[PDB]
């Protein structure tokens, strides 16, 4: 979900805003 | 190559890092 | 000296390896 | 709560489950 | 110069920008 | 505690992160 | 796995400290 | 401002890299 | 990609994090 | 030994006390 | 030219010199 | 001994080396 997702080649500056609180 | 265990340490660095003074939620088990 | 900002990047590399595949809530703003 | 708790010496191991999921 | 300066409480994200390439 | 010769070595880690692809210049000796 | 864009930010460590108080660009953009 | 329980983690990151290939002991308990 | 010269520099972190006081041996030459 | 075997994907808590002084 | 070439298996303690300022 | 020596501003490469094996 999150992990496998940027854990392979880094997630964007906003795909990790959604993970935010 | 170490595996999410190790890797996971890192990203969260980067995410509250993003989220400046905000928190976030961080479960390593899809 | 640097602060909260980078200082918990490192106390949730700990607080998941003790979880292990568990996951936790990381809010750094009391 | 945590991070100025475990921040400041480390926390203990058992103080660290209290945060987990 | 930047890390006297961001080494004691961490600079804002701007002031980062203004040592970029 | 260590000294700014362990404490750049993260904020460097935030520079060219905040910088993307681009690059910088880290110079620690004011 | 991640990617240079996490490797990098340890590269630096190791290249400052060899430096010493010297300084040194990076620009992980061939 | 954490304390040795996560300096030394640090610290043998650079004991190591001097070493090289060799090994060395970490007892951070004097 | 990096190498076991900058991978067991995180293993040790874990190894006295779970020692505690304790210290180890880190030899990365089998 | 050890490297090798937890750099490859962690090892476990105990096996790590294998390694403890 | 220096990411490429360190990040693949480290690089040598001289050739991180060449990028020294 | 060696923490508690380095820990406080670093110590120099050739100290490092009184620990290597």
């Amino acid at each position: 979900g999150i992990v496998e997702q940027c854990c392979t080649s880094i997630c964007s500056l906003y795909q990790l805003e959604n993970y935010c609180n | 190559f170490v595996n999410q265990h190790l890797c996971g340490s890192h990203l969260v660095e980067a995410l509250y890092l993003v989220c400046g003074e905000r928190g976030f939620f961080y479960t390593p088990k899809t």
